[PDB]
Order: C-alpha cells, then sequence, then structure tokens
RNA sequence: GUAGGGGAGCGUUCAGUCCGCGGAGAAGCCAUACCGGAAGGAGUGGUGGAGCCGACUGAAGUGCGGAUGCCGGCAUGAGU
RNA sequence: AAGCUACACCUCAGAAGGUGAGAGUCCUGUAGGCGAACGAGCCCUGAGUAGGUCGUUGUUCGUGAAACGAUGACUGAAUCCGCGCGGACCACCGCGCAAGGCUAAAUACUCCCAGUGACCGAUAGCGCAUAGUACCGUGAGGGAAAGGUGAAAAGAACCCCGGGAGGGGAGUGAAAGAGAACCUGAAACCGUGGACUUACAAGCAGUCAUGGCACCUUAUGCGUGUUAUGGCGUGCCUAUUGAAGCAUGAGCCGGCGACUUAGACCUGACGUGCGAGCUUAAGUUGAAAAACGGAGGCGGAGC
RNA sequence: UCAGGGAACUGAAACAUCUCAGUACCUGAAGGAGAAGAAAGAGAAUUCGAUUCCGUUAGUAGCGGCGAGCGAACCCGGAU
C-alpha cells in the first residue's frame, strides 16, 4: 500500500519545534519535536510514550525487561503554535535579510 | 403566468407554455434520452476465445474417462472467456428535435405551478463574491432550504457562487430538461433567452 | 445491410399493387411443344398465394 | 417535478424475454422445440428440394417522372406557379428527376404551371379554364 | 455490470434445507436430496389431505357398526333405518355418540329398528 | 396439462433522484413457532466491526441440480 | 471526533485524498497568482513506347457483344492539319496530352503517458494485487495459485506444563470475542455434551393420523422438538410409444457456468412527437449542459 | 502502412467453376505515420477540376454453376 505521502511528502513542521497534540488520549498536550520522519508522517514528542516489553533475552542481558520509551504519532497532532494553543499557519514572508520564509499565524513569527 | 422580474424591468410575461398539465410521459422520455446519450461505453470483457490468453487441444477426445473438453479458454471453465460479456458500445441516438424542444418548454412550464424566479438581470453582487450572492438570493427567499438552478450570461456573476451547495451555474444555451428538473427551483435570469 | 435475391427480379414475382405478389405461368417454356393452342396461350401472367411472405423479402425493395 | 415521480407512458416499455431461467415458464429447451436443426443456427429462406423456380423475362433500365396530380393544385388559392417556385415552396421532392402533372378530379380556375411534361388530357382540362402549360422548349 | 450469484443461492438453499427436520441421513444435510425429497413429499401432502377425509370416514363407520351390532343390528340395517326415520339425519360422526353415550346410541338403535318395521 | 403462444409479477448488481439509517454499531453470517396468492418480505435475539436499507426511474456479465460440466475443499472404500 | 449540539467564519477555493468514525474553516490540496541558468515545442514537348497477336489478370468484370489499365513471350508507330479515351466496332461530336521526379494536411495504430467510466474488486479483473516466476517439455512451446493484526507494534517482559511444537496466565490495546496458520468465517466433512429414542426387524427414507416424553424469547398454541404405532407411498433429470427401472448423467458441498451483441438492415405489436407531411447523416461550434447541420431517406401513382 | 509470395477448413445443405479471401501465414522495405497525389482522368452538363478520409448515393447499376452469393462509381453534403 503506498503510504504517508498523500501529504505530498511534506512536513508541516521542523525537527526541533514545540508542538501540541490534538487527536486522542494526548489532545491538548505539548512537547518538543524529536524525530520527524516525513515519508511515513511520523512524529515523536516528549511525553506520549509507553511500555515496550523488551527482547526476552540477550540484548547483552539474560532477563528481558520492560522500560518506558517514545511512541510516535502520525501528523495527527497539530503543529506550530504561539498565540498559545491550536493555531493554523500561513505566513512565509521574509525575516531579516529578506530571505528566510519564516512562519506566522494570525500573529507573529514562529 | 407572467411572473414579476427584478432589477432591469418588472413586466409581466408568460409565453404560451405547453401546459396540458405537462405530462410526465414526454418529460420522462427526454430525461432518459439525455442520461443515455451521456453514458460512456467502456466495459470491455475478455471474449470466450482469442482475446483470452490460453492454449491448444487438451487431451483425449475419447478414452481418458475424464469429461470431453477441448481447450482451457471457455465459459464452462473457471479460466477465462466470458460468453456474452459486455463489449464497448454507444447508446446515444438522435431523439427527434420537436420532442426535445417540447421537453425543455414543458420543463420550464412545470415550474409555473410554484417555482421559476425572475428571468431578468438582478445582479447587485460586489463584482463577484459568494457572500454577496448569498445575500442577494436570501432577499428572494433563496435561503437554501431548496436547491436552485441558475442560468445567466456574465462569468463575473455566475462566478459569485459556483461554490454554494444549493445553487449550480449553467450559461445561456446549455440548458437541460434534466438539470432544471432536478434542482428544486430555477433562477432563470438571463432575460434574453427567456423572451423569444 | 440486406440484399435482394436477384433470382427474384427479372424472374416472375412482380411485387406490385395492394401489396400482393404476382408471378407468372410456367409450363411449356421454350421446351418442346406440340400440345394445345389454348395452353400455349394461357401462359401469360399468374399470381401466387400462400408463399408471398417468402417472395416479398426476396425483393422487398421492388427490383 | 419529482424525478422520483417521473413515469414512462404505460405500455411504452415491455420487458425482454428471459429464456431459460425456470420451470415457471420457458424451461429446459428454450423457445426451441427439442431435437432437429434447431440449435446453433444458420440457413435462410430456402426449402432444400426445388424452390419454386419460375422463368425470367428481363429488361434492365428505367427512368420515371416526378408526379404533380392537380387535385391539390386547385384548392391552392395561389395561382400561376412556376415549378421552380414549387419545389422551393412545397411538394416535388425529387431533385434528380423531371416533373409531370396528371388528371385528378377537377381543375376549376385559371393557372399556368411550367412542368417538364404532362398528360395530354390535362391540356383537355387545363386549356379549358383559360390556362397555359409549358412543356420545356 | 457483473451481477454474481452471491447471497441469493445460499438463502434459497437454506430455506429448502430448513424444511428438512428429522429427515434421515443426507436428506437433512445435502441440498440436492433435501429438495428432491421435497418433490415426492409434495405428492404425498396433497394426496394425503384428500385421503384423510376419506380415512376418518372409515374410522367413523368402523366404530358405528361395532356399536350397532352390540345392539344386534349391523351398520347397513341401521344408517338405513335412521334415514328411513327421515328427519333423523344427525349423520355426522354418530361414531362419537356410539363411543361415549351408550344410553343414547341404544335409543337410536330403537329408533332405527322402529322405522324398519 | 408436455412442446408452444399470451398475462401479471418476485429477487440480484450497477446508475440517477428522493427519504433516511450507522461505533449506544452498518453490510455479511447464525437461529426462529410472524407475514404475503408465489417468487419472497419483515420482527426479535446471537455474531460482526464500517458501511447500508426503503421508494421511483433507468441498464444488465441478473436467478443452477444436473452438462462422464470447471476450480477448490472435503468425504467413501478403511485403520483396509 | 471529522458525528450530535450550540453559537461563528471563508468561498474566483464545498474536486479529491489523509487524519483513532462521516471534517468546506487540522494536513496535503483546491479556485486564483507567480515561476529559473541550461530545458523541450510548425525546328520542340519523354519511345524498344504507344499499339498489336499469344497467356493472363484487376476494378461490379466468372470470355461474356468485353472495352481500358497490367506485364510474361514475339513484334512494333506518329507529331500539333499530331496522339489517347468516351465499354466490340465505325462516323460525327465531345474530354484529355502518356511513356520524368518531388510533394505537407484531413487517415490508421497503440509499446508509452494523462484523464475519465450506469468497468472488475481476489474462481472477477491482464496469465500475474505481479510471474512469463515456480512447474512441465530435448525443443518450438505451455504455464499456475496468489491478498487483509491493530488507529498505532504499543508485535506479547515475567511466570507455569513441555526437548520442542503447542498452550494457560500477567501485561498492552477500545477489542487478544485482533496474537502473527493474525478481518469476516457460510457449506460439505470430523468431533464432544445433552434431550427423545432404537437390539423380531422387510424399510426411495417421506406423508397423514393418533398416543408418549421433553420444552416454552415471532411461543401455552390450529404450538415447537422428538418418538412409538396405523394407513398410504416405485429417487431426480434426460431420452422416450412407454422409466422406480437391471436405460443416460451424477461421491458431497461451495463458488464459476449457457438465447447475447451489432447495423442509418428488414417485418410486426405497444407508446410518444409532429401530421399530408415526417426526419435527419457525416460534420461545425459549444460541452458540469446542447444547439446547429436538408446532403440524403420514407409517404404522395399506377400498369 | 506499402510491397513480393499466398492457403485451407468453411458456404454452396454432396463438389470441380464459385465462396471463404488476396482473409490467415511467410518474406522485404519505411516512418511517426504510411500509402496516394497534381488529369493522355471522372463523365454526358460542350459539367468537373491533384490525393486521402467520412456521410450518402445503395444494396442502386451490375457480376454470378444468373446458384450460393458478390457488389461499384458519378452527382451531392462534410474533414483538409
Ligand atoms: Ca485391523
Ligand atoms: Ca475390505
Ligand atoms: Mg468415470
Ligand atoms: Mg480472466
Ligand atoms: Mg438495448
Ligand atoms: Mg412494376
Ligand atoms: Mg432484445
Ligand atoms: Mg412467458
Ligand atoms: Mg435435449
Ligand atoms: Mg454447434
Ligand atoms: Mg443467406
Ligand atoms: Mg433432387
Ligand atoms: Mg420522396
Ligand atoms: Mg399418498
Ligand atoms: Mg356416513
Ligand atoms: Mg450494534
Ligand atoms: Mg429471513
Ligand atoms: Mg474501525
Ligand atoms: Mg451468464
Ligand atoms: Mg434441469
Ligand atoms: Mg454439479
Ligand atoms: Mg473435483
Ligand atoms: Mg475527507
Ligand atoms: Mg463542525
Ligand atoms: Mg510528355
Ligand atoms: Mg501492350
Ligand atoms: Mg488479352
Ligand atoms: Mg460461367
Ligand atoms: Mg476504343
Ligand atoms: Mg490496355
Ligand atoms: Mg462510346
Ligand atoms: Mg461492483
Ligand atoms: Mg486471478
Ligand atoms: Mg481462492
Ligand atoms: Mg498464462
Ligand atoms: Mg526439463
Ligand atoms: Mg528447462
Ligand atoms: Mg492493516
Ligand atoms: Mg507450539
Ligand atoms: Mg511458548
Ligand atoms: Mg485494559
Ligand atoms: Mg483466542
Ligand atoms: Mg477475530
Ligand atoms: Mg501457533
Ligand atoms: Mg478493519
Ligand atoms: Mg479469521
Ligand atoms: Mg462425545
Ligand atoms: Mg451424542
Ligand atoms: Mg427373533
Ligand atoms: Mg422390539
Ligand atoms: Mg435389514
Ligand atoms: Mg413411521
Ligand atoms: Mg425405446
Ligand atoms: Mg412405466
Ligand atoms: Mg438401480
Ligand atoms: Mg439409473
Ligand atoms: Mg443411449
Ligand atoms: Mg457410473
Ligand atoms: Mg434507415
Ligand atoms: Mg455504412
Ligand atoms: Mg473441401
Ligand atoms: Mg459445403
Ligand atoms: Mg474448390
Ligand atoms: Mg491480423
Ligand atoms: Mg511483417
Ligand atoms: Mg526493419
Ligand atoms: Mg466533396
Amino acid at each position: 500500500p503506498s503510504a504517508g505521502s498523500h501529504h505530498n511528502d511534506k512536513l508541516h513542521f521542523k525537527k526541533g519545534d514545540t508542538v501540541i497534540v490534538l487527536s486522542g488520549k494526548h489532545k491538548g498536550q505539548t512537547g518538543k519535536v524529536l524525530l520527524a520522519l516525513p515519508r511515513d508522517q511520523k512524529v515523536v514528542v516528549e511525553g506520549v510514550n509507553v511500555i515496550t516489553k523488551n527482547v526476552k533475552p540477550s540484548m547483552t542481558n539474560p532477563q528481558g525487561g520492560q522500560e518506558q520509551r517514545e511512541l510516535a504519532l502520525h501528523a495527527s497532532k497539530v503543529a506550530l503554535v504561539d498565540p498559545e494553543t491550536g493555531k493554523a499557519t500561513r505566513v512565509r514572508k521574509q525575516i531579516v535579510d529578506g530571505k528566510k520564509v519564516r512562519v506566522a499565524v494570525a500573529s507573529g513569527k514562529t | 403566468m407572467a411572473q414579476i422580474n427584478v432589477i432591469g424591468q418588472n413586466g409581466g410575461r408568460t409565453i404560451e407554455l405547453p401546459l396540458p398539465e405537462v405530462n410526465s410521459g414526454v418529460l420522462h422520455e427526454v430525461v432518459t434520452w439525455q442520461l443515455a446519450s451521456r453514458r460512456r461505453g467502456t466495459a470491455s470483457t475478455r471474449t470466450r476465445a482469442q482475446v483470452s490468453k490460453t492454449g491448444r487441444k487438451m487431451y483425449g477426445q475419447k478414452g481418458t474417462g475424464n469429461a470431453r473438453h477441448g481447450d482451457r479458454s471457455v465459459p464452462t471453465f473457471v479460466g477465462g472467456g466470458v460468453a456474452f460479456g459486455p463489449k464497448p458500445r454507444s447508446y446515444d441516438y438522435t431523439l427527434p428535435r420537436q420532442v426535445r424542444q417540447l421537453g425543455l418548454a414543458m420543463a420550464i412550464a412545470s415550474r409555473q405551478e410554484g417555482g421559476k424566479l425572475v428571468a431578468v438581470d438582478g445582479f447587485d453582487i460586489a463584482d463577484a463574491k459568494t457572500k454577496n450572492f448569498i445575500s442577494w438570493a436570501k432577499q428572494n427567499g433563496l435561503d437554501g432550504t431548496e436547491k436552485v438552478l441558475l442560468v445567466t450570461d456574465d462569468e463575473n456573476t455566475r462566478r459569485a457562487a459556483r461554490n454554494v451547495s444549493w445553487v449550480s451555474v449553467l450559461p445561456v444555451a446549455g440548458v437541460n430538461v434534466y438539470d432544471i428538473l432536478r434542482h428544486d427551483r430555477l433562477v432563470i435570469d438571463a432575460a434574453a433567452l427567456e423572451i423569444v | 445491410p440486406k440484399m435482394k435475391t436477384h433470382k427474384m427480379a427479372k424472374r416472375r414475382i412482380k411485387i406490385t399493387g395492394t401489396g400482393k405478389v404476382m408471378a407468372f405461368k410456367s409450363g411449356k417454356r421454350h421446351q418442346n411443344t406440340g400440345k394445345s393452342g389454348d395452353e400455349i396461350r394461357g401462359k401469360g401472367k399468374g399470381f401466387v398465394l400462400a408463399k408471398a411472405e417468402w417472395a416479398r423479402m426476396k425483393l422487398m425493395l421492388p427490383r | 417535478m419529482k424525478l422520483h415521480d417521473l413515469k414512462p407512458t404505460p405500455g411504452s416499455r415491455k420487458d425482454r424475454k428471459r429464456v431459460g431461467r425456470g420451470p415457471g415458464g420457458t424451461d429446459k429447451t428454450a423457445g426451441r422445440g427439442h431435437k432437429g436443426q434447431k440449435s446453433r443456427s444458420g440457413a435462410g429462406k430456402g426449402a432444400f428440394f426445388e424452390g419454386g423456380r419460375s422463368r425470367l423475362i428481363a429488361r434492365l433500365p428505367k427512368r420515371g417522372f416526378n408526379n404533380v396530380g392537380t387535385t391539390y393544385e386547385v384548392v391552392k388559392l395561389s395561382q400561376l406557379q412556376d415549378l421552380e417556385d414549387t419545389t422551393f415552396d412545397r411538394d416535388t421532392l425529387e431533385a434528380y428527376r423531371l416533373v409531370r402533372r396528371k388528371n385528378r378530379p377537377v381543375k376549376l380556375l385559371a393557372s399556368g404551371e411550367i412542368s417538364r411534361a404532362v398528360t395530354v388530357h390535362v391540356d383537355a382540362a387545363s386549356a379549358a379554364a383559360i390556362k397555359a402549360v409549358e412543356a420545356a422548349g | 455490470p457483473r451481477a454474481k450469484t452471491g447471497i441469493v443461492r445460499r438463502r434459497r438453499h437454506k430455506k429448502v434445507l430448513k424444511r428438512a427436520k428429522g429427515f434421515w441421513g443426507s436428506r437433512s444435510k445435502q441440498y440436492r436430496n433435501a429438495f428432491q425429497t421435497l418433490l415426492n413429499a409434495a405428492t404425498y401432502e396433497y394426496r394425503d389431505r384428500r385421503n384423510k377425509k376419506r380415512d376418518f370416514r372409515r374410522l367413523w363407520i368402523q366404530r358405528i357398526n361395532a356399536g350397532a351390532r352390540l345392539h344386534g343390528m349391523n351398520y347397513s340395517t341401521f344408517i338405513n333405518g335412521l334415514k328411513r326415520a327421515n328427519i333423523d339425519l344427525n349423520r355426522k360422526v354418530l361414531a362419537d355418540i356410539a363411543a361415549r353415550e351408550p344410553e343414547a346410541f341404544k335409543a337410536l338403535v330403537d329408533a332405527s329398528r322402529n322405522a324398519r318395521q
């Protein structure tokens, strides 16, 4: 099945952005972007994570071991914010030097 | 009869409509003709034989003890070859001219029970923006509890609302015994085609 | 399409009239003839009867 | 009008014969009879002994005139009609042929029609009523 | 448009199969013997209904002369003598009168015999 | 009442329009003693887990018990 | 949550796809706008000939009264008061200049790409949800079946019986009534349990009648299941004068499987439009739609 | 697409002419197309005006064991 790139293989955000989730259990919760894989539309943000029962043996250890770990989301979270939640986003209109197409919403830069 | 117009004039006008209580008979046959004429003929299926992709002669006409059979490409086989399948074809046919002109006249006529708004110009839309077309229509009882068909002449004026879920545009000419009959009302506008 | 069977045309079977199928009268062609003088004459123009439907579609366009 | 409530004229569409498809009618053998040369088909209008072969009297050509019987011609009210006005006013469809008139009940008033040729007895009843007829000189 | 057989054929077959209750063997489980058994069963249902009319006829009669002869006359010289007693005409299932009230069937015996004298 | 002609219809897919229904659960499947003159159609329950019924019109790859029919699965012979 | 609801908003943009279930206003997009260095793209005028005889042949041309073009064999002209044709042939009257060459466009097709569909949706659709593979053949050549965890791998740490395989718990998850022999899961077929039954019985396997024993969710009845016993009772189809036939076919169940399509074609029934008149074809222009187009076709005169 | 070769089942209710059909097949040459093309023409109006394609003429004129069956062109309307 071809996947992820119905969104023209583009991300609506960057590797280090602060972002908020709207979706399911994690709606309204916030975190820094950590992994952004664009062609599978995956995103990892701090505090979304869960208990991966881990390799029963011999990952240099005899016994296995549960441990909490990051669990990525489809770009079902909603992206950059500044006016303090939600936020659509439009502006790509030249910072200083006039070259970088910075971001904005109904307000200022991101 | 002769319903009131809007901005340009406000005259009466009703043409001698074909109104014997406009039978569903002629109207139905025109609609069927149109839905038939527009149909594409794109339904290929593989012929019993050679269009299907298989072989030869299979084995023993007599004496194997298995049933008779000849090749792997026949409808009795679960292999290939539809016997009497669709093949591409056309359904369009010249319906007689008198009946389609009678049809659209009857269609316009069917809306003189309760329907058919102004044929005249009535365009106070700010060049071309939908919210202002919605206001124009909203002053005419076109609040959109009823789907409505618009016909006119100015790309600037139909462009106002190609979007709205109730209305759909068509230019002058290109009217449809089906379209005006399938929307719940007709904004006839364009007074030129309306009067002769 | 649809041919006429040209075996119908200059052969007997005129199509003509109120839709009925005339044909000729046959025996003593130009095969030999002593025989009667009132039969050698009575071989002009007949007209068949319960076969016409077959004859017509031989030649429904009246060639 | 309601497309739900459109209805074709009763009796203007009848259903196809579905041959096969039950012992509720047209069982087993289809419309067909049982054995015999009735099966995957061929052979036409031919009896396969001797097909009533009658003899052939023959002459190849023909060419026939276009007709204008003058019974419509008298109620016409418009008179003195040259016939190239007539093909381009009504009647006389044929462009490839030549025109002729003929006697049909009466003639009555005067007229003057320029047809390609006509029956001699039209001149017996067109000349009476003070009318000319032009054979095309 | 293709229009495969799906859902139609199973529904038909299941209705036939469900007509088969305690049918023996593959009469209850294979469609083809279930349906075929039902053809012959049609034959039997109709014929039998008509016949059941005539069968209770027979049971009727066979009780009535047993009681009659208990009183010393046969069926023949009894249903005669009620009809010859004319207005006596009760006819339908005299069986039950003979089978439950004998005080009554004795009186009907006396009536028939009086009519034949 | 056989071939055969005639009449009125039931069900399947697709299309147009309507009326709507669906995670408080759809189609499909499963049971059933209700209904219609038949093809059939509903009620309720169990299963399922994402689509779908009813009405009117239109178009058909539209209705299987057979064809030593096809594909597939599974039996009998036999614990031989 | 995208559904319900309540209040808003854009619309030259309500085409579409994704997103934990159905989103105009969340994402990709859409209408519209812009858009690069190199990038692709409209006195003469034809001789081994013309013409002829023999064999043949092409167009409607089957040796027919058979012209004309065409060469295989043998022959073989004339110049502008001249040369070829006009269906044996002749005269007249007409049409045209052979034996030198080139020539775009309207036409065809579909390996390849895009869009669309009263096209399929896993026995369908291409043979292939990919494979000319596996497999068969010395070869030429023939030739399969093909699918689905969950929204997300969070893909089951740890414990228990077992060499394992397999399972039972604990966890995760809405669901493990999804666990990787992973959507639904019919039927034939195999079993385990229960009710009612069956070890002197003769049986197309039912049907109708009545007693017995269970049961009570369209359901305490004219019930439902199952029994005992009586009466009656020769599978189905085909093919046939005549089939239970010791005549054909068939192990069973599932799915595939047979009166169609085409054409300005004929001939009827029914229905609609216009009616002494009715109608277009190819095409042109417009297409979220259809108008135009009389060439031509059918009536109207028959023998 | 053009060319050099060129079948037979079949239909004719048998089969020789005939049909199937210059179809299948083989071979040669070429391209995005190709062929054809600029009148010793069509044809009967002293009309026309290179070629190709479509409609119609018309299943008409004709061909034919005058059997089965095969089947033009001109005029006219279009694409160019
Ligand atoms: Ca043993
Ligand atoms: Ca044994
Ligand atoms: Mg065998
Ligand atoms: Mg196939
Ligand atoms: Mg049809
Ligand atoms: Mg005649
Ligand atoms: Mg039909
Ligand atoms: Mg019938
Ligand atoms: Mg038979
Ligand atoms: Mg056959
Ligand atoms: Mg024939
Ligand atoms: Mg004979
Ligand atoms: Mg005419
Ligand atoms: Mg019986
Ligand atoms: Mg009695
Ligand atoms: Mg539910
Ligand atoms: Mg049901
Ligand atoms: Mg779901
Ligand atoms: Mg079929
Ligand atoms: Mg049968
Ligand atoms: Mg079978
Ligand atoms: Mg098998
Ligand atoms: Mg959506
Ligand atoms: Mg909302
Ligand atoms: Mg020269
Ligand atoms: Mg020569
Ligand atoms: Mg010669
Ligand atoms: Mg000959
Ligand atoms: Mg000559
Ligand atoms: Mg020559
Ligand atoms: Mg001549
Ligand atoms: Mg489908
Ligand atoms: Mg397949
Ligand atoms: Mg399969
Ligand atoms: Mg293959
Ligand atoms: Mg090998
Ligand atoms: Mg090999
Ligand atoms: Mg999945
Ligand atoms: Mg295991
Ligand atoms: Mg284990
Ligand atoms: Mg839990
Ligand atoms: Mg389980
Ligand atoms: Mg499951
Ligand atoms: Mg396992
Ligand atoms: Mg699912
Ligand atoms: Mg499963
Ligand atoms: Mg057990
Ligand atoms: Mg048991
Ligand atoms: Mg014993
Ligand atoms: Mg016993
Ligand atoms: Mg025994
Ligand atoms: Mg019994
Ligand atoms: Mg016999
Ligand atoms: Mg018998
Ligand atoms: Mg036997
Ligand atoms: Mg047998
Ligand atoms: Mg036999
Ligand atoms: Mg056998
Ligand atoms: Mg026609
Ligand atoms: Mg044609
Ligand atoms: Mg032969
Ligand atoms: Mg033959
Ligand atoms: Mg031959
Ligand atoms: Mg070919
Ligand atoms: Mg080649
Ligand atoms: Mg080459
Ligand atoms: Mg032309």
